[PDB]
Parts: structure tokens; sequence; C-alpha cells
């Protein structure tokens, strides 16, 4: 028995610049029951077959969990650009899993803001797929010392999402799991019903 | 969940150590990186490995780490008596949505002189028992290992309630250092005609007895 | 070492306090700040964090309203704060600089931690100790060195200090760790190691100060 629902049912979420992984072996993923819900508005699959979702075995199958803007949900995809994909999180271009999202304005948001979720604005290289950075160091804009505080040129890498009830759909609060799935040279840790 | 770690182990100067780092999915399972820490008894801990293959730079060649799965191991090459120490692990966990120390492992290095304990035994003094108050002190010094048990006894007799003993604490000579007290009533005190402090060290055990008289 | 904090804490049941944390080997620059705990004889606990340039504070689960952590980047200071003080929350508590990297399985470390305040909560109001000579028996201790010594007693709370003979007399002086009784009151003993044909001639006198309860205390070890 696989438990899935922890993570989609959990009380916290992490933040996009510093994903939360849980590794998910040595069950039986029906995901039958994840379809259950209809709260799913954003749900993409890459790589596998529509019936045989059920009917597979995985080495090794991983979750990746985080919150964004509405409106950024379109960067978590294969080959996407924007401040999430090129800075927080960066699905590869053979990506091989589902992706998951659903509106939680009713929980993470707060009357007056809700900022502890925070995004990466700034980075000097596009990150990797499946490569976090939790670097909290000053950004350098062009040649400006920053002596490690804030100044011309010099800027936290991190910013807050601000995140009210008020907000437009677009700028509301949701929550992303990316299910990856791997195939690898062992016997499947994960296989379906 | 948790990061499991042996609560105690031993080495001989010079021999290798490894210490272990446990963890389920939701924290080590995952690609989640671990670290060590360097902690002296009373001093505040240091960082000794991130990354777990990396040590910074003031951390000495003998310490490395290696990854394997789900669990990580610190290891000492070259062990030096200035490793006696606590050495703990730190990752993230997912279901904790934060960092996740372990439960320590207390390294003791096996290279000391075996010592035999200097056991000293005061009786209530005469100023104290005006005070309604009497009390028995068991001084016990210069014994290495530090383990110790203590047994008080009245006329022959293994004692019940009213004893309170210290944990072995090293001197400055790297031997060890406790004390035992046995508070009484002025009555009890001179009621029975000898009280004494027995103390048990690796088989070889020391007794110290006083007298009202 | 890395960061200095306050001083050591003794709160009564009920109480809150508040401890402070500034900066050695940086100067609070991009570091996000933590609080650990440690019990007495117990694991490590992370309960909170500071993003001192953000203003913006994350805390364990296992941390509820009870503790509050804030931090001024002007200042260069980081706080912590506990209500509702009880037996359990006795503790050195630790403030620490966290640091990230990039990388693929990313987890942030602590580089630099504080001194360490350590917090006790005890029902004990403060008292001084009472200090009983220890009287040599030349003969009952090794031949010719005789063994006397001082016994301060239900003293609160725990720093205390004892020198033989305004401090001359320092060899064969082995002071003891006090030990907690079931009043929550604390009680050590000094000893010191003699020749015993001194005995009757030098005079021995432990010196006692007990700055908590503001508290010295001279008395003279003669034998029986």
């Amino acid at each position: 028995l696989c438990p899935f629902g922890e993570v989609f049912n959990a009380t916290r979420f992490a933040s996009v610049y510093a994903w939360n992984r849980k590794r998910i072996s040595n069950c039986v993923a029906d995901y039958s029951v994840l379809y259950n819900s209809a709260s799913f508005s954003t749900f993409k699959c890459y790589g596998v077959s529509p019936t045989k979702l059920n009917d597979l075995c995985f080495t090794n199958v991983y979750a990746d969990s985080f919150v964004i803007r509405g409106d950024e949900v379109r960067q978590i995809a294969p080959g996407q650009t924007g401040k999430i994909a090129d800075y927080n999180y960066k699905l590869p271009d053979d990506f091989t899993g589902c992706v998951i999202a659903w509106n939680s304005n009713n929980l993470d948001s707060k009357v007056g803001g809700n900022y502890n979720y925070l995004y990466r604005l700034f980075r000097k290289s596009n990150l990797k797929p499946f490569e976090r950075d939790i670097s909290t160091e000053i950004y350098q804009a062009g040649s400006t010392p920053c002596n490690g505080v804030e100044g011309f040129n010099c800027y936290f890498p991190l910013q807050s999402y601000g995140f009210q009830p008020t907000n437009g759909v677009g700028y509301q609060p949701y929550r992303v799991v990316v299910l990856s799935f791997e195939l690898l040279h062992a016997p499947a840790t994960v296989c379906g019903p | 969940s948790v990061l499991t770690q042996p609560p105690s182990v031993s080495g001989a100067p010079g021999q290798r150590v490894t210490i272990s780092c446990t963890g389920s999915n939701s924290n080590i399972g995952a690609g989640y990186d671990v670290h060590w820490y360097q902690q002296l008894p009373g001093t505040a801990p240091k960082l000794l490995i991130y990354a777990n293959n990396n040590r910074p730079s003031g951390v000495p060649d003998r310490f490395s780490g290696s990854r394997s799965g789900t669990s990580a191991s610190l290891v000492i090459t070259g062990l030096q008596a200035d490793d006696e120490a606590d050495y703990y692990c730190q990752s993230y966990d997912s279901s904790l949505t934060g960092s996740l120390f372990g439960g320590g492992t207390k390294l003791t290095v096996l290279g000391q002189p075996k010592a035999a304990p200097s056991v000293t035994l005061f009786p209530p003094s005469s100023e104290e028992l005006q005070a309604n108050k009497a009390t028995l002190v068991c001084l016990i010094s210069d014994f290495y290992p530090g383990a110790v048990t203590v047994a008080w006894k009245a006329d022959s007799s293994p004692v019940k309630a009213g004893v309170e003993t210290t944990t072995p604490s090293k001197q400055s000579n790297n031997k060890y250092a406790a004390s035992s007290y046995l508070s009484l009533t002025p009555e009890q005190w001179k009621s029975h005609r000898s009280y004494s402090c027995q103390v048990t060290h690796e088989g070889s055990t020391v007794e110290k007895t006083v007298a009202p008289t | 070492v890395q960061l200095v904090q306050s001083g050591a804490e003794v709160k009564k049941p009920g109480s809150s306090v508040k401890v402070s944390c500034k900066a050695s080997g940086g100067t609070f620059s991009s570091y996000t700040i933590s609080w650990v705990r440690q019990a007495p004889g117990q694991g490590l606990e992370c309960m909170g964090r500071i993003i001192p340039i953000l203003g913006i504070a994350n805390y364990a689960q296992k941390f509820q309203g009870r503790v509050t952590i804030t931090a001024d980047k002007s200042t260069s200071i980081a706080y912590m704060e506990v209500s509702s003080l009880r037996s359990e929350d006795t503790a050195v508590y630790y403030c620490a600089t966290e640091v990230g990297y990039s990388g693929y399985g990313s987890a942030e470390y602590f580089n630099h931690w504080g001194q360490g305040t350590p917090v006790t909560v005890s029902s004990a109001s403060t008292k001084g100790p009472s200090v009983f000579p220890l009287a040599p028996s030349s003969k009952s201790t090794s031949g010719g060195t005789a063994a006397l010594g001082c016994l301060v007693k239900d003293y609160f709370p725990e720093p205390v200090t004892v020198s033989w003979n305004s401090g001359a007399l320092t060899s064969g002086v082995h002071t003891f760790p006090a030990v907690l009784q079931s009043s929550g009151l604390y009680s050590l003993s000094s000893v010191v190691t003699v020749p015993s044909s001194s005995l009757g001639t030098q005079t021995y006198i432990c010196n006692v100060n007990h700055k908590p309860s503001n508290t010295k205390v001279d008395k003279r070890v003669e034998p029986k």
C-alpha cells in the first residue's frame, strides 16, 4: 500500500526555491485513488501510457512538492522558461512522470498576507533538471562589490509571494506535486496494482 | 522520521572508526545530503563535514564521509585522543519540512591508563548536627574508566533511601571524579555504629567506613 | 566561538525569557539564523529560523505559539523568546548561522554556532550555601597525609566557587561537581590533601563565593 496521500494532504508545503522530495519505494502505487479528487485542476503526465499508469513497475518514484502562483504552473513542464523554471524548479526535456496542482488559497493565505512562501528571483546560471539552489547569497549584478550587504546591484536572491484571499486566481497559491518515475537496472521497488 | 546513530562507539588510538547515520525515505532516502558535527562536552557544536565528502579548512585530514543509499558514514582514520567527543549527523526531512539531527554518538578513545579510585569518606560535622541535619560525603577521584557504582551500608546492611551520586566527570588529568551524599537525620547517624561507602570499579571494590564515635 | 549569545538565565515555572545573539567571524550577512536546543544529556532539536534581510520567521511544528524569534538587520543582533516555561524546557539554546548551496541534494548546514545560553527552569528561589567543615582524620586518610574539606550545601542557582587560603593553597585542592537534590538545591564539596605534620600548625580556610546569592563565606577547618 503506497502512502501517496500524505504528501497531497500535507499540512504545510515547502517553498519552490527549496522544494521537498520524498522517495516512495517498496510500495504498490494504486494511482486510481489519485484520480478520485477533481480538486487537481492541472494534472498532466509526460511519457507514460494513458491506461498503464496503474499497470507499470518503476525502480524508484520521487515526489517534489512546493507552492507557487497559479500562472506559474505552466512552468512546471519540460522545456519551459521563466523565473520558476530557470531559477527554482526545472524539469528535464526528457521528463518521465506526472504533475499535479490544486488551488490552496483557502489554506495558504492569510488576512494581510502569507509571505512565508518564497521564490528565487536572481541567479547567474539556469538550474539543471532537479537541481536545488538554497544559497541565500547576495546576487551581484554587474561589477559592484556587495560586501555581503545589499546595495546598488546587490540584492537578496530570495523574494516573497504575497498570498491573500483577495488576489486573483493567477496570483493565488497553488500546491504542486511532481511525481517523477524512474526505471533502473534493479528490482522495481515501486509497482502498481 | 528521524536519523539513527550508534549511542556509543569505542576506538583504539590509530584505528579506523565508522559512525553510522541511517534514515528513511523522508530524509536521507531522497537526495538529501548529510552533515556531521563534532561537539566536545560543554562546548558548542562545530561543523565537521558538510555535503558528506567535504570538510571546512581546520578539520584535519583523517575525517571523511561516504554515502550509499539511505545511510551515511563518518570515518576517522588515524584515531587520536583529540577525537573524544559527541558526533551528530544532520540532514533535511520532507515530512518535518525542516532540518533534522541524529541521536549522536560518543566516541571513547580506548587508549588510557586504567586507574583505581581514591575514596574518601567524611562523617557529619558537629556543626551540621546542630542544624538537625547529617550528611555523609564520599569523594571518588582518579579512576578510569569513568563508570563506577556506589553502595552505602549501615552496620553491613544495604541502604534504601536518601542516597544521591553524581555523574563521573573527567578531571584535569583525564581521569574521572564523582561524589556521593547520604543525607540522614541526626538520630540515624548516631544510632548505627558504622556507616560505610563502597565503590566498585572494574572489579576492584573499595570501602571506607566512619563511626559516630 | 562563532556568535555571541546572552548570559545564563534561571527562570521560574510560568515565566518567559528572551535571549540574544551577535556575530563573530561575520556581520549577519545573508545568513539565516537558526535556534537549536540541547536538553540535559539529550540530542539537538532545531525549533526556529529567522531570515534577517526579509524578516520572515519559520518555526518547527514542536515549536508552538510559545517560541517566537525575531531579528534586526540594522542592530546586527538576533533574538528568541519562550513563554509558559516548565521543567521540560531546560537546555543550552544555541543560535547558529545556516548555509545554503546549489546542488541536487541540497540541505542547509550550520557553519557558525554561538556560545550557548543555558536556561534553567526551577521552582527554587535563590538561596545561600551552608558551608560546614570536613575535619581531617589524620589516621583515617593516607599515612602522614590528611584530607580536609568544606561542604557547600543548599545553594541556588548553580554558580559557586571555592578557593583555599585566599587562593594561595592550590596543590591537593580538588573541588567536586555539585549534585542536584530532591529539593532542587545544589550541594558540593571541596577537599584538599595536606601533610599531617602541618595540621596543628598551618591554618586552612576555604573561600566560597555564591555570586547569584551574593554570599561569601570563610570557614576554618580544624581537626576534631
